[PDB]
């Protein structure tokens, strides 16, 4: 539609949101100042660009939309001493006094709640500046008090608020192999016990899978936070850019909740980056049309920790960007269904919604990653996806059966029975995500 | 919550955390005088974590050194360090207690209290909100024994929303200098597991072992037994005073390791250990790292960690380290050596990186876990604690103050309540 508000709370959320406008700015050519140097007009950076995301306010200055809402000032405060310090505006920045570690018991009734009369008034003030507000953005962490506890609650007030509003939500969820935290499971029941119930499409995405698309792929040594923000900024910014520039399938935020969610419930789509290159053997790849579309399937490519040839695939959606023929999209779809691998269910008969996208998207300069003429984004929902539910479950059978971290919950304002009940509602989930799966 | 009040109670207590300021002053570059040498963005920024911006320009820390020596303070202040505590903290007293639990609790230790307590409440409001409180001390003497224990049950009560990290210092089983040590020993764990949220095992046993294989010192004096300590103090609260990746408060340091309010025994631990001329044969990497804080003769305990079971482990990587290293190397560990994690708990360790390197050295890690096998340590002290209650020796020191026979009969009974939960959790 018009404007999208991005929300980006928790350790992840301030960390990995800065890459998201630094890829932003770098698409439209605007000044990390806050100018409008190199661009002027042209979709790339004209009346089609300064909307959404950005907001033009004046002298000539374009600020975002993004509220930083963490519970650790040792992150905020490491934002102002960059280079990116004029983009956004100074009083957007709401820091705290009170780490609240990865407890989420203190991140939702103490600590989560002091703030909480103060963000709310942020987004209320920012929403009547947008004539026309589509949805909202949210980036949460699994694994944290701030990511997870901040995340659900200021989650639950919103939805009382507006309601239809497309609220997206990158979480980051655990790992099924190294873990980061000891009472990260913990975290996990609890988020998504609130997050069914009020989020409408929640992009997961695994940090063991990255690690594995730059090693190699990419072929990079020593990896680190600083490649992994780029590679999840890369899949925001396929989602919006039928909206943010121009195409001959223009794709809105409400048909991902149609095409892809039927049901109410269900809204968990995976990710897998395609054009995953490296500098040196730029020279050595066709970047053909059947060619990036076979590496989408394929688990090498994948930002989930998870096999979708042993499961069956229920609602797919490819974003083709670049410089693309309508074509050879629909032919090369069709190879992919012929292969006997896919499985699609009886009821639908078609599934693979694409989303041909005219403007050609580029790289940040911190990456190996090089200028490009197409890019495919592959938003799919697999039955696998449960498999990495049951693994997180049966960490939590174990702690649970002699309670081992519980004095931490129960001390701060949460009742014993409440984890419980967060794992029947997840262990719900998981049933019937399999026994609609096997008959869809 | 960041603000860290340190406290040094006792001889022992004094001698370590005067000495743990000469390493903060260097980090951030202070002149032992007052003025600040360099300041930068990452370090100008978190000086009011241990310091306190006065007049002109000058920052003094918060210590605050309590003893019932007056030689221990007066050979402070006469050095070239004194001249950055303020002469407000010092608070001495005329009497020496010695190594007698009963006199520092409530005869020679209760003189004071009031006086300790007053500069508390004094630097709780100049600051904006506190985080934890740091207090050394040691098991075996009088000061930091008897009121030692004492003062953490003070500010308990005035702030229960507070941490209480001390830095405790067991005796050694191996060839102890004095004799009433499992007396000042065992009726300090009564009022330390019932008080403080957390605590470190340090015994000196295991410092003269490091600098005589790894460290290559002949005849160590107590001067180089500080720097393995205070390097270990420094390296915990590390993001909090510096940006990082993975960062970690001192509460995150609890709620991953302490399951039990019970059990609340660290080990602590650092890396690497290089000799002096051995630079250039050593590489300091990722997986030379680990291999040393999972090492027998690294650790700063006089238990073997190899006989226990691991439970929860907090790792602290700093220097120009990758995360792709240390997740890959920490599984490595975890998968060959399997029968030392329990299987109850699948997130045995967790990852802490860092960004900021120490003057000097350009990777660092430390070592913390809460194994099984520290109830060894407490096996040996209730061993000879209840060998010597038997034959009622060196009883007249403690009863003629005020003590009684049922006060040794409930800290000897809570010793075998500790040791036999962690052979349930252990399995
Ligand atoms: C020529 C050269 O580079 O010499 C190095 C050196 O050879 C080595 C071996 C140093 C040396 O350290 C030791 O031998 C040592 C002695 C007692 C206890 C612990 C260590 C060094 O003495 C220590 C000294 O450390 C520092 O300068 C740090 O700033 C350090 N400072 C102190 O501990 C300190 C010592 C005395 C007075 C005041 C401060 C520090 C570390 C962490 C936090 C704050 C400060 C350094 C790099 C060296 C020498 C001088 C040989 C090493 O230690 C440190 C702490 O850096 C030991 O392994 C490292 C590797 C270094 O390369
Ligand atoms: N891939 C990636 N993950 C991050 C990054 N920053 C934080 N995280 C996530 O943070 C987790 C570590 O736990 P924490 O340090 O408590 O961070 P958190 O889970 O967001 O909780 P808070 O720190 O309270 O916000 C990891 O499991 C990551 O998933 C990042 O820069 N890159
Ligand atoms: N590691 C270490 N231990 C010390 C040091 N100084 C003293 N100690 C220990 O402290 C004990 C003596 O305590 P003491 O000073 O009598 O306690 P006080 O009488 O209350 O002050 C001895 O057993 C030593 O092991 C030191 O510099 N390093
Ligand atoms: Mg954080």
């Amino acid at each position: 539609m018009r404007e999208v508000i991005s929300i980006n709370v928790g350790q992840a959320g301030c960390q990995i949101g800065n890459a998201c406008w630094e890829l932003y700015s770098l698409e439209h050519g605007i000044k990390p100042d806050g100018h409008l140097e190199d661009g002027l007009s042209k979709p790339k950076g004209g009346e089609e660009g300064f909307s959404t995301f950005f907001h033009e306010t004046g002298y000539g200055k374009f600020v975002p939309r993004a509220i930083y809402v963490d519970l650790e000032p040792n992150v905020i405060d490491e934002v102002r001493n960059g280079p990116y310090k004029d983009l956004f505006h100074p009083e957007q920045l709401i820091s705290g006094k009170e780490d609240a570690a990865n407890n989420y018991a203190r991140g939702h009734y103490t600590v989560g709640r002091e703030i909480l009369g103060d963000v709310l008034d942020r987004i209320r003030k920012l929403a009547d500046q947008c004539d026309g507000l589509q949805g909202f953005l949210f980036t949460h962490s699994l694994g944290g008090g701030t990511g997870s506890g901040l995340g659900s609650l200021l989650l639950e007030e919103l939805s009382a608020e507006y309601g239809k509003k497309s609220k997206l939500e990158f979480a980051v969820y655990p790992a099924p192999q190294v873990s980061t935290s000891v009472v990260e499971p913990y975290n996990t029941v609890l988020t998504t016990h609130t997050t069914l119930e009020h989020a409408d499409c929640t992009f997961m995405v695994d940090n063991e899978a990255i690690y594995d698309m730059c090693k190699r792929n990419l072929d990079i040594p020593r990896p680190s936070f600083a490649n992994l923000n780029n590679l999840i900024a890369q899949v925001v910014s396929s989602v919006t850019a039928s909206l943010r520039f121009d195409g001959s399938l223009n794709v809105d935020l409400n048909e991902f909740q149609t095409n892809l969610v039927p049901y109410p419930r269900i809204h968990f789509p995976l990710v897998s980056y395609s054009p995953v290159l490296s500098k040196s053997k730029a020279f050595h790849e066709s970047n053909s049309v059947s060619e990036i579309t076979n590496a989408c399937f394929e688990p090498g490519n994948q930002m989930v920790k998870c096999d979708p040839r042993d499961g069956k695939y229920m609602a797919t959606c490819l974003l083709y960007r670049g410089d693309v023929v309508t074509r050879d999209v629909q032919r090369a779809v069709e190879q992919v269904k012929n292969k006997k691998t896919v499985q699609l269910v009886d009821w639908c008969p078609t599934g693979f919604k694409i989303g041909i996208c005219y403007e050609p998207p580029t790289a940040t300069p911190n990456s190996q990653l090089a200028t490009v003429d197409r890019a495919v984004c592959m938003l799919s929902n697999t039955t696998s996806i449960a498999e990495a539910w049951k693994r997180i479950d049966r960490k939590f059978d174990l702690m649970y059966a002699k309670r081992a971290f519980v004095h931490w919950y129960v001390g701060e304002g949460m009742e014993e029975g409440e984890f419980t009940e967060a794992r029947e509602d997840l262990a719900a989930l998981e049933r019937d995500y399999i026994e609609v799966g096997a008959d869809s | 919550m960041r603000e860290i009040i340190h406290i040094s109670t006792g001889q022992c207590g004094n001698q370590i955390g005067a000495k743990f300021w000469e390493v903060i002053c260097d980090e951030h570059g202070l002149d032992f005088n007052g003025t600040y040498h360099g300041h930068d963005d990452i370090q100008k920024e978190r000086l009011n974590v241990y310091f306190n911006e006065a007049s002109s320009g000058k920052w003094v820390p918060r210590s605050i050194n309590v003893d019932l020596e007056p030689g221990t303070i007066d050979a402070v202040r006469n050095s070239a360090i004194g001249n950055l505590f303020r002469p407000d903290n010092y608070i001495f007293g005329q009497s020496s207690a010695g190594n007698v639990w009963a006199k520092g609790h409530y005869t020679e230790g209760a003189e004071l209290v009031d006086s300790v307590m007053d500069v508390i409440r004094r630097e709780a409001e100049g600051c904006d909100s506190l985080q934890g409180f740091q207090i050394t001390h040691s098991l075996g003497g009088g000061t930091g024994s008897g009121m030692g224990t004492l003062l953490i049950s003070k500010i308990r009560e005035e702030f229960p929303d507070r941490m209480m990290a001390t830095f405790s210092v067991l005796p050694s089983p191996k060839t102890s200098d004095t004799v009433v040590e499992p007396y000042n020993a065992t009726l300090s764990v009564h009022q330390l597991v019932e008080h403080s949220d957390e605590t470190f095992c340090i015994d000196n046993e295991a410092l003269y072992d490091i600098c005589q294989r790894t460290l290559k010192l002949n005849q160590p004096s107590y001067g180089d037994l500080n720097h393995l300590v205070s390097s270990v103090m420094s390296g915990v609260t590390t993001s909090l005073r510096y940006p990082g990746q993975l960062n970690s408060d001192l509460r995150k340091l609890a709620v991953n390791l302490v399951p039990f309010p019970r059990l609340h025994f660290f080990m602590v631990g650092f890396a690497p250990l290089t000799a002096i001329g051995s630079q250039s044969f050593r590489s300091l990497t990722v997986p030379e790292l680990t291999q040393q804080m999972f090492d027998a003769k690294n650790m700063m305990a006089a238990a073997d960690p190899r006989n226990g079971r691991y439970l929860t482990v907090a790792a602290f990587f700093r220097g120009k380290v990758s995360v792709k290293e240390v997740e890959d190397e920490m599984h490595k560990v975890q998968s060959k050596n399997s029968d030392y994690f329990v299987e109850w708990i699948p997130n045995n360790v967790q990852t802490a990186v860092c960004s900021v390197a120490p003057q000097g050295l350009d990777m660092a890690a430390t070592f913390i876990a809460n194994s099984t096998s520290i109830q060894e340590l407490f096996k040996r002290v209730g061993d000879q604690f209840s060998a010597m209650f038997k034959r009622k020796a060196f009883l007249h020191w403690y009863t003629s103050e005020g003590m009684d026979e049922l006060e040794f009969s409930e800290a000897e009974s809570n010793m075998n309540d500790l040791v036999s939960e962690y052979q349930q959790y252990q399995e």
